[PDB]
DNA sequence: GCCCTGGAGAATCCCGGTGCCGAGGCCGCTCAATTGGTCGTAGACAGCTCTAGCACCGCTTAAACGCACGTACGCGCTGTCCCCCGCGTTTTAACCGCCAAGGGGATTACTCCCTAGTCTCCAGGCACGTGTCAGATATATACATCCTGTGCA
DNA sequence: TGCACAGGATGTATATATCTGACACGTGCCTGGAGACTAGGGAGTAATCCCCTTGGCGGTTAAAACGCGGGGGACAGCGCGTACGTGCGTTTAAGCGGTGCTAGAGCTGTCTACGACCAATTGAGCGGCCTCGGCACCGGGATTCTCCAGGGC
């Protein structure tokens, strides 16, 4: 009978690892491409300094995860450990983004 | 024969520049005139506040065995600090990470 | 074969003060580059708040009193009392010794 | 010409930012919804980094640019300069 | 025999009727003298014009209502229709003002 | 010498604040909790004001130090100057 | 003799005051030198806020049958308008009181 | 017969749009209070953001261009397309008179 | 027995007359905007250098993806009970109208000292080199932890 | 028969050795900060006025406080089914390292036209001052909404 975590313990292993690091967690590559496709639509032939693509990644990240914490306040408050598009949208909506 | 030249930094005791301060008082379009002691009262107070955040990371430096500060101890001083996170609330430091902070009701049951 | 054109930050400042207050410590690349970001977002606050308490009170000049007063305004608690009491002594010692 | 790139944020790196975020269980919906919020929050960001590179008659937006534009939404980052 | 509207017919008719209206609704000498005590604290011997009282009491009473449409938000995602000091306590947390 | 006038705000002035803000059932050990915030809230904006007020060496909170008090925690307040 | 004097407004066809925007731009600390359209482009921008917010606010008095704009059909018209709305997100309107809006779920289930 | 002192503000040119986009209508003074600080707010987010933009681009002059540059990022969208429209259609207007 | 009308009863709205006080128009007047020149420098522009951004390409492997399985979590349903709503009664103090005193905000005049401006001079600070050591990277190991089966009170 | 260790597998913290590139420090030089003055107006100060804040007082009534059913909503429990987590094998593109090319960022030198400034002039805007009509208010009747008690399917 091979070995297997129970479901919750490989995630809060995971929970401590991100936490405890400081690497981004989106690949660059990906990322990269992204901002130059929505960058199409202000303005063509945009070109981009390397860092500029990566202080809109830093930005962007630390963006997702502030609001990843809101959302898990906002799941817990209904009883539940699973974030879902219901507690992502009340806290974009109590912030004042939406 | 003029005076040895002096900063203004050495005669309020500061590390800060003074002088550098001052023009950037002038120059940063603030207000008509810049009274003389008001560069010396901001440079005092952006010392202090560098000398509290560095102190602040030169501990948390030292909390994980490394002798050079980096955006990450810069990051756990700030956020540990009441007053700090609170000055710093709606900033983002580069490569700083969170704080390690797992909601109880999320942990294993004993 | 042409140097750079000189660009001014709070570099050698905060490294001094790195070494009153931890004198084996050093500082990264990086952390520098946040440590000067930061002191320029402080210094632009309590100008804002300077420049902006001179106007309310029809005033031409920015003055120690509108600098400790931004500093009330801007700073928290403990801070701000700390920041005032080094500011009032910084500016006793320049004007003592000329 | 670039297309469908939103896809590129995927799954697993959504998870580890949730992760990070302290998140212990998602649904399997929160995937497109967050990449339609990432998706807002860079057009948002983007477009002001593309107003200041233009008001400086440049073609190249810079890391000042992008530290500008996320000043004016409140978002001071600290790193770039 | 006595007639009874049902538990919720005249909260919704205060609703409705609160809506309608503009006019403050904490009363102002209460509201005045809190904001006198509060002062006392701050400086002695404090004077106060009318208006900005009244300026104070909007600010409030607008932040307080605010405060309720975000709290009411937070009760109806637990699944009830009853506000909860923890309700009050995720939207200000959520804000990022605790 | 003021004292207790927190008690000022009532229940039912609680509750019709709490009507404005579409709430309809409002639990009991709400009116404590609502009295805690506009208390922390007023001694933020009434601290900003006094700070404005000894500055311009006046004995007399005004109007526009409440504005500027205002303005400066980022709500803004129309309609008094 | 001297020319008959016409007022900036005038002369960019706006009701808004070119000089007086003007004077507030160089006694306002925001740089060293005005140049001599941003007052005009300025007051032509504020002029035009104005008027939207005025038409939106005539609009939402007239539905109450009032010939006077008040406070109340200023904030109807700011909420009511989503642009508007997001560009006074952070402002309070004295007297304004709120838009009318009873989430679905406390309704009678009729 | 102290006449009090000139407080300027701009409630007779909002009077004058008022009649222009609806001439059977009036506005009480607390309206007109708020038009005006309404009208000194816009003014104030859309100079600051001139002002730190001519910053930003090392220049000594708040110009035309630089008002655009401030109305873009101020305004939401539409609102910032049609007061760009509004402002140079005044600035040709007024350098075609003189 | 459960549900649909149908009157009571309460609340809200719609009409109309009153009256008042604030919006709105008008009148001096003054001070700030306009006119008309002068000037000096900020910025527009052209040319040039060379940084770095883009493009590509091969390779290695880390990460993504797709799938299977099971389990624990979300969610619906049920029941209890208690706590909040609706309402009638009694109490309290807000509110309003008025009067009066004087604290202090606001203005005026004046005078001086503090700051801008200038010019000269040099040293603090920046760019550039350079070497070594702090930290990044294996690497093997000693734990620390999770999980299930098992023995047992 | 449900509960606590045994131990095994897994993961992570922890010496230990290599190595390298980024940090810290030294050097040269140049530009901006200091020193030494002068000129003028911003502001500090004193005197004065009046207004508007505070304090009081008494009458009226709206509103708060209180108490009392009672219902309906909060919450706990329970069951069930599915959807998410874990792990495993396969695929795929990200990352990395190099090479190459040129677009455009960044700087520099000219020069002009645009804005500050200044003095004279005058009308646009402000305070003050009436004054009437839009709105508040009040009362009364019409309409709508809520709700439960009984008639009917």
């Amino acid at each position: 009978k091979p070995h297997r975590y129970r479901p919750g313990t490989v995630a809060l292993r995971e929970i401590r690892r991100y936490q405890k690091s400081t690497e981004l967690l989106i690949r660059k590559l990906p990322f990269q491409r992204l901002v130059r496709e929505i960058a199409q639509d202000f303005k063509t032939d945009l070109r981009f300094q390397s860092s500029a693509v990566m202080a809109l990644q830093e930005a962007s990240e630390a963006y997702l995860v502030a609001l990843f914490e809101d959302t898990n306040l906002c799941a817990i408050h209904a009883k539940r450990v699973t974030i879902m598009p219901k507690d992502i949208q009340l806290a974009r909506r109590i912030r004042g983004e939406r | 024969t003029r005076a040895k030249a002096k900063t203004r930094s050495s005669r309020a005791g500061l590390q800060f520049p003074v002088g550098r301060v001052h023009r950037l008082l002038r120059k940063g379009n603030y207000a008509e005139r810049v009274g003389a002691g008001a560069p010396v009262y901001l440079a005092a107070v952006l010392e202090y506040l560098t000398a509290e955040i560095l102190e602040l990371a030169g501990n948390a430096a030292r909390d994980n065995k490394k002798t050079r500060i980096i955006p990450r101890h810069l990051q756990l001083a700030v956020r540990n600090d009441e007053e700090l996170n609170k000055l710093l609330g709606r900033v983002t430091i580069a490569q700083g990470g969170v704080l390690p902070n797992i909601q109880s009701v999320l942990l294993p049951k004993k | 074969k042409r140097r750079k054109t000189r660009k001014e930050s709070y570099a050698i400042y905060v490294y001094k003060v790195l070494k009153q207050v931890h004198p084996d410590t050093g500082i990264s690349s990086k952390a520098m580059s946040i440590m000067n970001s930061f002191v320029n977002d402080v210094f632009e606050r309590i100008a804002g708040e300077a420049s902006r308490l001179a106007h309310y009170n029809k005033r031409s000049t920015i003055t120690s009193r509108e600098i400790q007063t931004a500093v009330r305004l801007l700073l928290p608690g403990e801070l701000a009392k700390h920041a005032v009491s080094e500011g009032t002594k910084a500016v006793t010692k320049y004007t003592s010794a000329k | 010409v670039l297309r469908d790139n939103i896809q590129g944020i995927t799954k697993p790196a959504i998870r580890r930012l949730a992760r990070r975020g302290g998140v212990k269980r998602i649904s399997g919906l929160i995937y497109e919804e967050t990449r339609g919020v990432l998706k807002v929050f860079l057009e948002n960001v983007i477009r002001d980094a593309v107003t200041y590179t233009e008001h400086a008659k440049r073609k190249t937006v810079t890391a000042m640019d992008v530290v500008y534009a996320l000043k004016r939404q409140g978002r001071t980052l600290y790193g770039f300069g």
